[PDB]
């Protein structure tokens, strides 16, 4: 549609690359820096989905 | 005196070897939204230019 359904997104950031066939399941905030973020998704801190 | 967005200036930049690693301490660094290439992986990239 004009948006598209959100229920279909994809991973960005991690800190360890994929191994063949594994689940990353997993709400968290990539942590792209030395701020230790609780959560608040800014700067350095980063949504993956 | 950094130039205006209608108005800019390109610094060309080829003999020096580049890490970002350490220029975050120049500025406040509101925004570091960036593409595909990991910010991470900006130090280590061989880019020809
Ligand atoms: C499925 C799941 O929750 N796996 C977790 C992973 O997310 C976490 O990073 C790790 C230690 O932090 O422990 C395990």
């Amino acid at each position: 549609k004009v948006s598209g359904n959100y229920n279909y997104l994809y991973r960005l950031f991690r800190k360890s690359k994929l191994k063949p066939f594994e689940r990353d399941i997993s709400t968290e905030i990539y942590q792209a820096g030395n701020k230790p973020c609780n959560g608040v998704a800014g700067f350095n801190c980063y949504f993956p989905l | 005196r950094f130039a205006s967005v209608y108005a800019w200036n390109r610094k060309r930049i080829s003999n020096c070897v580049a890490d970002y690693s350490v220029l975050y301490n120049f500025a406040p660094f509101f925004a570091f939204k960036c593409y595909g290439v990991s910010p991470t992986k900006l130090n280590d990239l061989c880019f020809t230019n």
